[PDB]
């Protein structure tokens, strides 16, 4: 049935080129319209391109003329954004979507616009490589103890290759196990905490180890977080 | 041909209640325009054509009024799955202009919060610099404050924080600022100090470590 | 039918309308009267019936109304806001959307002002969105104003094609016009009755006469100016009116 | 507030009629709020 697929994102120097793919499935792809729509991560969404019903009728956005072009292949219900002269500020999530109710574009005025069954991101940065994570132990202590519970955690950071996980004991605990956003730094590499509260008469006696794993690579490290010496 | 739409962004509300959403269009009247809602970590999805006339699925709490330059999105008998952001796309132009967004949430008891202060470890110093993490743990309004200090001097322009989102269990929020040094810089002063205000505290509440003390 | 931006004008003249036929006929999806309830019009009599007729899509037939707004009603097909007459409305899916899309079927979609109630506008000039000239050519703010459904028979209900009828009775200052069929029933003599013959209205006991009245004539009255013969309008026959004994 | 009431009866004065059987053949409703 209608349902769309993507790929073609990932991460790329700025200057760089790089072209996507925006496949249909189930409809009739040859009489509807394809648009293109991006948000820059924390903000909102943003129009990017659209085309007809491969009609060449492009009527692109501000600054994106002169870096962007559209090609469907109606043959195949596939379709492309290339974009080129990259900008180190165009790292976004993108998404394709059809309409059928434009004016100067498709013939005929048919359904409701912009169905949305797309996905697919594209980083845009200097790390190039996966730099690897480094990782320390945030101990429970006094200042962090208050009556009946402690926290504990582990600091992973100085890492590019985003997804990056770490768990509590293998994925044992998951009571006040939090691990919180992780930030970009100027440097150009992420950096996250994950914190646990634990009950204050538990400070050391049970195991609390934070398994790091990082996907892109092939990191596996156990840090254990005891109080403080 | 440039336009572009406005929101009263950013509100919150109870269950069973009714919010109201308006986004009011640019100049060169238009023609309806549509509503669309985004659960984090997904992809969009469509709720309602020009003006109104929602679609199949949906389950019927959602209304348009489409009057010229001022559209009202306004729902009826909050349910606890449907907080989201809401952006709304206008078109009839070249350039397809939206909205802003609208981050939705529950209305939870004042909680203050659980505050920590981590010290670097030895480890990093090692390294060559020095990472402070504080700490807030669980508390509603989440328009919390983290004043570092270092020494008593007020740092600025050298954390991050993030926070998490509302919790499924207890609707509190959780926060994490870090303080980062060099292991120079960090051998340069005693106290460090994490300073979080907040409207279930009276007063602030100051966890600190003096460096280098067992 | 007729398209939405250059509607039809049938203007409906002298006649015997039956507004039962239509209101009735349970085939209609919309049947809304606004100056005056539907049951009541074969009971009425006005001077001129316009009807209009058009095609939109489905979820359009909400701007056919008095005091609406929208690309229909801003400048397709504008209705005052005392209108008085009927408006019909019945899905089309099956006669007016063909496989591969019916590109026939254009509506306005741009205009500088709304049209003033029951205007019309056929014109095809670029429209010119933006301060910059036209001349005659499209571009960036200068558009052409028609567009089209193109309808398909599988789409959605609300996207599929209605025809429209709008009824509007107007009454000027002439002297009378079309009206509703009067009704009518058989015939009994020899008892007393409650008779009407036209618009003669009286009681009594109906005869058969030996007069002869003159071709033209309609009925015979007596000194005293009573009504004591009548001619029926079916048989042409004239009839002796009695009164009903009293005492 | 739910007035203004369809009916057949016409009601003849001081007399009030409660009921809801409904005026539908699209669809009627005889209240409207
Ligand atoms: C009115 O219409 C009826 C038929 O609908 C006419 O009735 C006929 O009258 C003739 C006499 O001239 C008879 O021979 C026929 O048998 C009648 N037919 C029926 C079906 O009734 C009547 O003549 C008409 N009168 C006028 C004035 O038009």
């Amino acid at each position: 049935q209608v349902q769309l697929v993507e790929s073609g994102g990932g991460v790329v120097q700025p200057g760089r080129s790089l072209r996507l793919s925006c496949a249909a499935s189930g409809f009739t792809f040859s009489s509807y319209a394809m648009h293109w729509v991006r948000q820059a991560p924390g903000k909102g969404l943003e129009w990017v391109a659209v085309i007809s019903y491969d009609g060449s009728n492009k009527y692109y956005a501000d600054s994106v003329k002169g870096r962007f072009t559209i090609s469907r292949d109606n043959s195949k219900n596939t379709l492309y954004l290339q974009m080129n002269s990259l900008r180190a500020e165009d790292t976004a999530v993108y998404y394709c979507a059809r309409d059928g109710q434009a004016i100067t574009m498709v013939q005929g005025v048919i359904g409701p616009p912009f169905d949305y069954w797309g996905q697919g991101t594209l980083v845009t940065v200097s790390s190039a490589s996966t730099k690897g994570p480094s990782v320390f132990p945030l101990a429970p202590s006094s200042k962090s103890t208050s009556g009946g519970t402690a926290a504990l955690g582990c600091l992973v950071k100085d890492y590019f290759p985003e997804p990056v996980t770490v768990s509590w004991n293998s994925g044992a605990l998951t009571s006040g196990v939090h691990t919180f956003p992780a930030v970009l730094q100027s440097s150009g590499l992420y950096s996250l905490s994950s914190v646990v509260t634990v009950p204050s008469s538990s400070l050391g006696t049970q195991t609390y180890i934070c398994n790091v794993n990082h996907k892109p690579s092939n990191t596996k490290v156990d840090k254990k977080v005891e109080p403080k010496s | 041909d440039i336009q572009m739409t406005q929101s009263p962004s950013s509100l919150s509300a109870s269950v069973g209640d009714r919010v109201t959403i308006t986004c009011q269009a640019s100049q060169d009247i238009s023609n309806y325009l549509n509503w669309y809602q985004q659960k984090p970590g997904k992809a969009p999805k469509l709720l309602i054509y020009d003006a109104s006339n929602l679609e199949t699925g949906v389950p019927s709490r959602f209304s348009g009024s489409g009057s010229g330059t001022d559209f009202t999105f306004t729902i009826s008998s909050l349910q606890p799955e449907d907080i989201a952001t809401y952006y709304c796309q206008q078109y009839d132009n070249l350039p397809y202009t939206f909205g802003q967004g609208t981050k939705l949430e529950i209305k939870r008891t004042v909680a203050a919060p659980s505050v920590f202060i981590f010290p670097p470890s030895d480890e990093q110093l090692k390294s060559g610099t020095a990472s402070v993490v504080c700490l807030l743990n669980n508390f509603y309004p989440r328009e919390a404050k983290v004043q570092w200090k270092v020494d008593n001097a007020l740092q600025s322009g050298n954390s991050q924080e993030s926070v998490t989102e509302q919790d499924s269990k207890d609707s509190t929020y959780s926060l994490s600022s870090t303080l980062t040094l060099s292991k120079a810089d960090y051998e340069k002063h005693k106290v460090y100090a994490c300073e979080v205000t907040h409207q279930g505290l009276s007063s602030p509440v100051t966890k600190s470590f003096n460096r280098g003390e067992c | 039918f007729a398209s939405v931006y250059a509607w039809n004008r049938k203007r409906i003249s002298n006649c015997v309308a039956d507004y039962s036929v239509l209101y009735n006929s349970a085939s209609f999806s919309t049947f809304k009267c606004y100056g005056v309830s539907p049951t009541k019009l074969n009971d009425l009599c006005f001077t001129n019936v316009y009807a209009d007729s058009f095609v939109i899509r489905g979820d359009e037939v909400r701007q056919i109304a008095p005091g609406q707004t929208g690309k229909i009603a801003d400048y397709n097909y504008k209705l005052p806001d005392d209108f008085t007459g009927c408006v019909i409305a019945w899905n089309s899916n099956n006669l007016d959307s063909k496989v591969g899309g019916n590109y026939n079927y254009l509506y306005r979609l741009f205009r500088k002002s709304n049209l003033k109630p029951f205007e019309r506008d056929i014109s095809t000039e670029i429209y010119q969105a933006g301060s910059t000239p036209c001349n005659g050519v499209e571009g960036f703010n200068c558009y052409f104003p028609l567009q089209s459904y193109g309808f398909q028979p599988t789409n959605g209900v609300g996207y599929q094609p209605y025809r429209v009828v709008v009824l509007s009775f107007e009454l000027l200052h002439a002297p009378a016009t079309v009206c509703g069929p009067k009704k009518s029933t058989n015939l009994v003599k020899n008892k007393c009755v409650n008779f009407n013959f036209n618009g003669l209205t009286g009681t009594g006991v109906l005869t058969e006469s030996n007069k002869k009245f003159l071709p033209f004539q309609q009925f015979g009255r007596d000194i005293a100016d009573t009504t004591d013969a009548v001619r029926d309008p079916q048989t042409l026959e004239i009839l002796d009116i009695t009164p009903c004994s009293f005492g």
